[PDB]
RNA sequence: CGCGGGGUGGAGCAGCCUGGUAGCUCGUCGGGCUCAUAACCCGAAGGUCGUCGGUUCAAAUCCGGCCCCCGCAACCA
RNA sequence: AUGUAAA
RNA sequence: GCUCAACGGAUAAAAGGUACUCCGGGGAUAACAGGCUGAUACCGCCCAAGAGUUCAUAUCGACGGCGGUGUUUGGCACCUCGAUGUCGGCUCAUCACAUCCUGGGGCUGAAGUAGGUCCCAAGGGUAUGGCUGUUCGCCAUUUAAAGUGGUACGCGAGCUG
RNA sequence: UCCUCCUAAAGAGUAACGGAGGAGCACGAAGGUUGGCUAAUCCUGGUCGGACAUCAGGAGGUUAGUGCAAUGGCAUAAGCC
RNA sequence: AGCCAGGAUGUUGGCUUAGAAGCAGCCAUCAUUUAAAGAAAGCGUAAUAGCUCACUGGUCGAGUCGGCCUGCGCGGAAGA
């Protein structure tokens, strides 16, 4: 009866803090809204948040309900 | 004792003039529904095999309750009717017998327990043809049930167990069916005791229309009523049978 | 037999039965029934456990049964080979850590109750010990 | 005699004896309470 | 629990596929016809289609969930 | 189509 | 324009039987057996309601549990497909005791005989005919008994089929 | 063939005839922008009205909803007009 | 711990009047003499009677009775 799985989407962050990553860079592989678009970071129809600057990854954890925010610094 | 205060199933039957017998036996229905109204019995048909000109050929009822048998023990025997017979459209009279039979509840215990301790298995090679597995698997099981002697023998498939659960279903069904044919048979016996041949023979009841009177053989009652013993009130023909039955 | 009503599941993994006990304190009655071996108890051990300990203990007092099973075991038929499925839900276990209080019973004296877990005992498989509620 | 693996006093006139290693459990009183190894 | 057939007067069926109307037969009761029984005729009761949520102007119907009945469930060349 | 049994 | 749903689609177009079979192979993979385990089976023990005129423990024993053996069914395929012949029968036996009898003892719900249960003890013995190819089973009659199993659930380079 | 949770050992990935389920569509709007709003479930009162029509008040907080079986997310609303 | 002693008068107690009487089951589980005695734990009787222990004396005269934690052992543990 059972047996049907599907192919992985292959999820998750691929750009961790710290790491400089260039303009369009894809940071977090992301199913919902875990991560938010902060400082020079998009959000596309994916809810994959992508890099607009050349720049290093901050996680921040700003709200009301405490949700994170990726940041990118202009380094 | 146990039995008197036990429920009863009341079977109404039509003896000779068939026509005729019918129609008393739906007033024996009736008979006992008005007694049984009066004393806050309930009455339920279970089987009514309809006749011809009305009333019933066969009544089989249950009436359940605290002590119906214990007061209706005295009721299996034969019912003369003397009248003039609704069906003479000359109208000289006649005896229409009627037979009634009292059964007690014996509540069903059934299904006792299969006692695989006293299951004698015997798991032995089979008999047939087809494979290897013949010859060094068994592949056939006898049960042999030790106290009643009920032997199952069962060859049908390879694996034993799916033998096994054939095995055990056919031990249930035959252990099933050998106590439910001797309760039949014990049923069988006693409703041929009390149950006669329908004739009109004088069998413990006299009834007598014409005249106003009905003698009773089990224990003699001459009471010229029948207004107030066709509809219920039957409790004074009864009691004086109930109080020289205590003195045996 | 302890069973569960209308579960979201059917069947569940075996898994293992590492960690320590958490019932361990007695908090209902005056004393207790504490387990000391690691084992895996089903619900007839319990049923009969409760069997053989009510009748001595008599029409009086009152007893608490502190465990629920609430993980459904299977079994495989017989002569049916390896995979085709998991096999159709037959009993429930609980998995019983070293100290973990199965029964408690009050308004009974000391000596009737450790007449009465000795009893118990010996109706379920894995070791147990005797206790006594402390104040705090 | 009882064969047992457990071996209990039953009733008070019993006696655990330990002859050539084998525990008995003898009692004077009722010779049905003697038994065997334990 | 897994699969299939379903749940329509007291009972058996149409009608479900393909939505816009509750229908037929047997049965129950009562009355005529006969002196009566059988037959025939007439009238009445009876089910909202097992129940519940959605689409639809409209669910007896289409779909899904729950309850109930019956049957099927590892062989074997 | 039928309608048992006691002058 | 493809439910080319065998869905990275061999043709636009294709179901079955072989015990008449035949070849290249495989223990990569089954059957018989040997190997590992013991769900199942057999046997032993713990607890105890209860049956037994009283009385759990003379003898049984539910509800429950823990162990031994590899004798049944099982599970996996570790060895065998450049070959290990197996069921039943006849002859020939060997070994273990979880003992059928004989022997020595304990309890008894053992007045004696005849008994029920259990411990030690394998030295010896452990049926005759009908049916069925049958092991097994039933019947008839003996016996003190008509033991359970292992040895490729023995034995075809000893014999039939 | 494909999608969702676990299996899966806290990056990615991960097998079994493993445990639970679905899809082979639909949409001229349910899409874009702008503007505005916050439900479910209970309690009280009210003609039909009765457990549940609707409205007013109160609690409650996103247990509601997101076309669809499941996961993540959602008020700055992705929900509603 | 052993040893000669004790371990009572009404309790045939009311209870379902056939009897449960210290000891089937009910409940009460008194109180005196007191070195001591439970209106009773067991055996035995149709019920009694009777026999022991509870407890108390005396001879005696030094340590003893019941639980917890573990180490190493015993038995369960029988094959070809």
């Amino acid at each position: 009866r059972n047996g049907r799985d599907s192919e992985a989407k292959r999820l998750g962050v691929k750009r961790f803090g710290g790491e400089s990553v260039l303009a369009g860079s894809i940071i977090v592989r992301q199913r919902g809204t875990k991560f938010h678009a902060g400082a020079n970071v998009g959000c596309g129809r994916d809810h994959t948040l992508f890099a607009k600057a050349d720049g290093k990854v901050k996680f921040e954890v700003k709200g009301p309900k405490n949700r994170k925010f990726i940041s990118i610094e202009a380094e | 004792d146990p039995d008197d205060e036990r429920n009863a199933f009341l079977e109404v039957r039509a003896g000779t003039g068939g026509d005729e017998a019918a129609l008393f036996a739906g007033d024996l229905f009736r008979m006992y529904s008005r007694y049984a109204e009066a004393r806050r019995w309930r009455v339920e048909i279970m089987s009514a095999s309809e006749g011809e000109h009305g009333g019933y050929k066969e009544i089989i009822a249950k009436i359940c309750g605290d002590g119906v048998y214990g007061r209706l023990k005295f009721e299996s025997g034969g019912h003369r009717v003397q009248r003039v017979p609704a069906t003479e459209s000359q109208g000289r009279i006649h005896t229409s017998a009627c037979t009634v039979a009292v059964m007690p509840e014996l509540p069903d215990a059934e299904l006792p327990d299969i006692n695989p301790a006293d299951l004698r298995i015997d798991t032995f090679r089979s008999s047939g043809a087809g494979a290897q597995h013949v010859n060094t698997t068994d592949s056939a099981i006898r049960i042999t049930h030790l106290p009643t002697g009920i032997v199952v023998e069962c060859q049908d498939e390879r694996s034993q167990h799916k033998n096994k659960a054939k095995a055990l279903s056919v031990l249930g069904a035959r252990i099933h069916a050998a106590e439910m044919a001797k309760r039949q048979q014990a049923e069988a016996s006693t409703r041929r005791n009390l149950l006669g041949s329908g004739d009109r023979s004088d069998r413990n009841r006299t009834y007598n229309f014409p005249q106003g009177r009905v003698t009773d053989h089990r224990i003699n009652l001459t009471l010229y009523r029948l207004d107030e013993v066709m509809e219920g009130k039957l409790d004074m023909l009864i009691e004086p049978i109930i109080q020289e039955h205590q003195a045996d | 037999m302890l069973q569960p009503k209308r579960t979201k599941f059917r069947k569940m993994h075996k898994g293992r039965n590492r960690g320590l006990a958490q019932g361990t304190d007695v908090s209902f009655g005056s004393f207790g029934l504490k387990a000391v071996g690691r084992g895996r108890l089903t619900a007839r051990q319990i049923e009969a456990a409760r069997r053989a300990m009510t009748r001595a203990v008599k029409r009086q007092g009152k007893i608490w049964i502190r465990v629920f099973p609430d993980k459904p075991i299977t079994e495989k038929p017989l002569a049916v080979r390896m995979g085709k499925g998991k096999g159709n839900v037959e009993y429930w276990v609980a998995l019983i850590q070293p100290g973990k209080v199965l029964y408690e019973m009050d308004g009974v004296p000391e000596e009737l109750a450790r007449e009465a877990f000795k009893l118990a005992a010996a109706k379920l498989p894995i070791k147990t010990t005797f206790v006594t509620k402390t104040v705090m | 005699m009882k064969v047992r693996a457990s071996v209990k006093k039953l009733c008070r006139n019993c006696k655990i004896v330990k002859r050539d290693g084998v525990i008995r459990v003898i009692c004077s009183a009722e010779p049905k309470h003697k038994q065997r190894q334990g």
